[PDB]
């Protein structure tokens, strides 16, 4: 498979360097009558590297569709509130992709700045200012955040909850795009998901497969809930790194029990045995249970930040 | 003009004094050919030296130009396919090619201007190719007369 | 009279280039 | 740092150096010693007697000052105080989590040494151990007492700074505040700043201790200020005094006074415009916070 | 003095029937010159044709190679791949082709133009039997003689 | 060599026979120069005619080349900017530029091969420039000698 | 007979003192011919320098226009617009520059190379006072005289 | 220059009209 | 020296001319 590798590398270059319009016209797959659209699966594909586009659709070729209408997103999903029956237009593509990326501290600060004697008060003009500023560093959602009168105020709590629900739904789509059986993902597939935004080389993943084979770990599966708990754990990676370096210099060994103790103490999340087994299987120095804190923090940071 | 007709009479006299008309004349022509060639050799030495010293320069200059162009080719290919994408490296390569072409034409015009200025200055301040050339022509005519005399 | 030879030189070269790209891409995908 | 320890240590026992609370305060305030006194070499009985006459000190914000010369510091302890002064406090809380799980976060005498050795990267009794665990290590260190003690340390050193710049005048003069602000920044730009403040200070205005404490707190929170100024620059609107006050209210979470913040906007108004030259402002505050 | 003596000499040798003698000597020296010239001319013609076939073949081969490159690129960017992925490949192939043409140039190296061409041909030959300067002075002698004959016939 | 010395004696006799050696020879020089220029005239006329006939052809051919290049430019500009966008017509313009360069090369090759094959065929099967140039030589030397004799 | 006649004439006119007389006549004939040639060389030098000024000036103007065009394209391609909208404009500007260069090169129009160049300059400029032909024949005659003088000096 | 313009401009306009007609025909 | 003094002013003039022409348009 030579041509497929060439095409996937070209797609990674598009994702990493091209303009926000080329990424849309290339990854969009619908044309409704005339406006282009991207089903939610296409939106998930446009951010996770090493995903292949269907052969025929590609660039500037779409499945022209004719104007109860079919639903492209499940009820209650956040993409459903975009306004269409679960479809994303370029206008919403930019908004969603800038809500996924920026950290919540910036949103807190921006909301606090542009307001009048208010912690979390904002208006449509102030919201446009916030969007412009954050994009430097929305269609049919006006009713959702402001009301039919269009004069309601978005409290920072509501927007942060919306952002969190967005990340959760994109995570569920990214999980389902791995074809779960009975609701369980293969250890190697979880390794891919974890290292997807990391180094291109798959060597370490292989070593993980050999480790799980000689350890009787490969073949038990991780539920989606475990992955969700693991990513909520990763959502405190700064304090986790500080605590890891502290325990390291203290003299204690970075074993499984140490990782579950630090998880419980500083992240308030209960890790399962299997998840720690897998993190260690692909992150040990060579064989030993001591964790390579530095490279681990590096890879988890470059993965949590979506690149 | 009297000296001219005197020289005509001298030519006539050298003609009449001949013994073994065609043989000794062939001998004299052989000596003349040998003398003219021995004289011609230094001019040919000068000419070949100048030719080589003017050819190696152009050879090395063209090799240098080709090497520089190949280096630019490699740099642009590595920046395009590994470090960055072609979407972001299209204007950079176009303008780098524009700059290389403009620099080549500027070097050409500059060497032309310098050469013509220096040549005109040297001519105003001042291997004679024409005596070499008339020497070649005279020695060829003499070899031709020798051939025609042979048979 | 030259146009006949012009076509007979270009067109076979172009067709050969097409077939050669076909075969080389096939080989590369194969190995 | 250890150079400072050897320069300012005034007690010694068995080739080992020790600081008094007075020595320690003069060390955190100055780089060089005022009187080049020789290190008194003291004996075991004497160094025990130095800590006999304690607990007369108020356990509030006059703790160290009340102890005077009556106290003992092991080199490691002196490092542990310095990080509390320079570092933000939250990191220490993370260590409290890492040490003990599902507990009050109690430490033994040896665990206290472990904490010192990790944070700043048998044995004699010391003021910290005796204060925190009782006389013989009977009580345990509950996180909140350590947080209170750190707050009292911050407050005491700040009150000492205010007195040392006031010269016991019970209030400041804004030129003296400017001196306190620009003091540590030795890189030569201070002349133009001094000119600007002297033109724009209107001598006769004053600030009290509460203002000084609040501004030191802001000094400790500065990063959010930088993010807000960066966001304003991306907005490409010149930052103005009211915008600076809004950024301060966001960062610190408190409402500083008009006079203090107006003074600070005026001093760092490098240009003739009404815009904050926040780059040099951040640099000066960074120098000030690192001591 | 010498005037009557040169008159007697003219009467003796230059019988004064020398006009028709000049005519016949001219119209036979011309034929002898042409016969002496023909071998040099045939050598020149053979050398020219042998140096012509090479350039003709090389030009036709160059056109064939350009056409082959065209076919290879047009079969890649329209059946196997897309245009956008094969845009830099085509640019760099064009750059490499220009570079290879330049390397070929660097490795291979009205009537006055013909003289220069013949001089370069003789230099590249080092082929005996055809001496360019002998052929030049010979053609010049023949042209002058024929012009004198045109004057004589009038 | 008897004919050579006969012509030499005739030349010497004619040279000594002249009266007003500096005057009458100047007259004969003027007559000879006029006659040689009058002999040269037809060759120069033929050369000028042939030059014009072979020059207007190349002028028209270059003009046609420019017209065709501009027509191609117009076609590309309208297609790129009116009918279809540039994104869809980048390959068409690249390959049409390639086709145009190939056609220019093919025209140069065709004209060269046809001209040289025709010339070699005519030379093998068979206005003489050489006698025209020899005549220019004789007339310039005669005018130069006349100049020297007058002043 | 006639041989003794021309021998007596040799003793009479060909005094045989003409060796040194010939040497001094030649060493003066050479100076005479160079003095004749000089004005022609001055005219040639003036014409060629005047035709060289123009070439230098025109090539400099060409380089200047090239740089101005590069400047405009770069500024638009990075400050006022994006690269997307300025790709077709770049290509068509390069096409227009090529067409303009060709229209200019159509509206304008080893010693043998120099002789062809001089002949072409004379044919184009066609100014009286300098005839390339008389200049060539005088150059060759003075060359032959220098050569004879070298052979005589030995 | 007048003849230069009279040669270029009509060729370009003819090319434009030919492109119109060819796209319509196709 | 003359090469730079010819190129650089031409390039700057081109930049300013494009600026002014775009403003006018
Ligand atoms: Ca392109």
């Amino acid at each position: 498979g030579f041509r497929d590798r060439k095409v996937m590398e070209y797609e990674n270059r598009i994702r990493a360097y091209s303009t926000p319009d080329k990424i849309f016209r290339y990854f969009a797959t619908l044309k409704v009558i005339a406006e282009v659209f991207m089903t939610p699966e296409d939106f998930v594909r446009s951010i996770t590297p090493n995903e292949k586009q269907p052969e025929h659709l590609g660039l500037d070729q779409y499945i022209i569709k004719r104007f109860e209408r079919e639903k492209f997103a499940d009820e209650g999903s956040i993409f459903y509130t975009l306004g269409e029956c679960g479809l994303i237009s370029f206008s919403d593509y930019i908004f969603l992709t800038t809500v996924l990326s920026t950290p919540q501290r910036n949103f807190e600060i921006a909301f606090k700045m542009f307001d009048l004697n208010g912690d979390g008060e904002v208006d449509m003009e102030e919201f446009e200012q916030v969007q412009s500023i954050i994009r430097s560093q929305c269609s049919a959602l006006t009713t959702y955040f402001f009301g039919a009168d269009l004069k309601g105020k978005l409290t920072i709590k509501n927007f942060l909850e919306f952002q969190r629900k967005l990340q959760h739904d994109v995570l569920k789509l990214e999980f389902e795009r791995h074809d779960p059986v009975d609701g369980r993902i293969t250890e190697r597939q979880f390794g891919g998901m974890l290292l997807a935004y990391s180094g291109v080389q798959s060597k370490k993943l292989t070593a993980m497969q050999r480790q799980l084979k000689k350890h009787f770990k490969e073949g038990k599966g991780l539920t989606f809930q475990e992955v969700e708990n693991f990513f909520t754990f990763l959502k405190n990676i700064n304090d986790v790194d500080t605590a890891l370096s502290f325990y390291h210099m203290a003299g204690a060994s970075l074993d499984k029990v140490t990782m579950q103790q630090v998880a419980r103490t500083v992240a308030k999340v209960e890790l399962s045995d299997h998840v720690c087994d897998v993190v260690f299987a692909l992150f040990d120095c060579d064989g030993n249970g001591e964790l390579s804190n530095k490279e681990f923090v590096s890879i988890m940071k470059q993965r949590l930040m979506r690149g | 003009g009297l000296s001219d007709v005197k020289t005509l009479v001298n030519q006539l006299y050298e003609a009449l004094n001949v013994r073994e008309h065609q043989l000794q004349k062939e001998v004299e022509l052989t000596t003349q050919l040998e003398t003219l060639q021995q004289e011609l050799l230094p001019l040919e030495e000068k000419k070949l030296e100048l030719e080589q010293v003017a050819n190696r320069r152009s050879n090395w200059m063209a090799w240098a130009g080709l090497g520089l162009m190949s280096v630019q080719f490699g740099i642009l290919a590595r920046l395009t396919w590994w470090e960055y994408s072609w979407d972001i490296m299209e204007p950079v390569t176009y303008f780098v090619t524009y700059g290389t072409a403009m620099a080549a034409y500027a070097y050409f015009v500059l060497t032309r201007e310098e050469y013509i200025l220096n040549d005109v200055r040297d001519r105003q301040q001042l291997f004679d190719v024409n005596q070499y050339n008339v020497l070649k022509d005279q020695i060829a005519k003499l070899e031709l007369d020798l051939k025609r005399l042979r048979d | 009279f030259g146009i006949i030879r012009l076509i007979l030189t270009v067109v076979p070269g172009l067709l050969i280039g097409a077939a050669i790209s076909k075969n080389i891409a096939n080989f590369l995908e194969e190995n | 740092r250890k150079q400072r320890f050897m320069q300012f240590s005034s007690l010694e026992h068995e080739g080992e150096y020790y600081m008094t609370p007075r020595d320690f305060l003069f060390s955190v305030m100055f780089e060089q010693m005022e009187r080049k006194t020789s290190v008194k070499k003291l004996t075991k009985k004497d160094i025990e007697d130095t800590l006999s006459g304690i607990q007369t000190a108020g356990c509030g914000s006059t703790f160290f000052r009340d102890l005077g010369d009556k106290g003992l510091i092991s080199y490691t302890e002196y490092l542990f105080l310095l990080t509390i002064l320079t570092k933000p406090h939250s990191g220490f809380h993370v260590a409290f989590k890492m040490l003990d799980t599902d507990g009050n976060e109690m430490i033994e005498k040896r665990e206290f040494f472990k904490l010192q050795k990790i944070i700043s990267k048998p044995e004699i009794n010391t003021t910290l151990q005796m204060r925190f665990f009782g006389k013989r290590g009977q009580r345990k260190l509950h996180y909140k007492e350590f947080r209170r003690f750190m707050e009292n340390l911050q407050t005491e050193i700040q009150e000492m700074e205010f007195l040392q710049f006031s010269k016991g005048l019970s209030f400041m003069r804004k030129e003296d505040f400017a001196e306190w602000l620009l003091f540590f920044t030795n890189t030569e730009n201070k002349d133009i700043y001094w000119k600007n403040v002297r033109e724009k200070l209107s001598a006769g205005e004053s600030i009290s201790l509460d203002e000084f404490k609040s501004f030191c707190h802001f000094t400790t929170h500065l990063e959010d200020f930088a993010i807000a100024m960066q966001m304003f620059s991306l907005a490409h609107r010149p930052v103005r005094l009211a915008e600076f006050k809004r950024a301060v209210k966001v960062a610190t979470g408190q409402e500083l006074s008009n006079n203090i913040l107006d003074t600070v906007f005026k001093i760092f108004d490098l240009d003739g415009d009404e815009c904050l030259s926040h780059e040099e402002f951040l640099g000066v505050l960074k120098n000030r916070m690192h001591r």
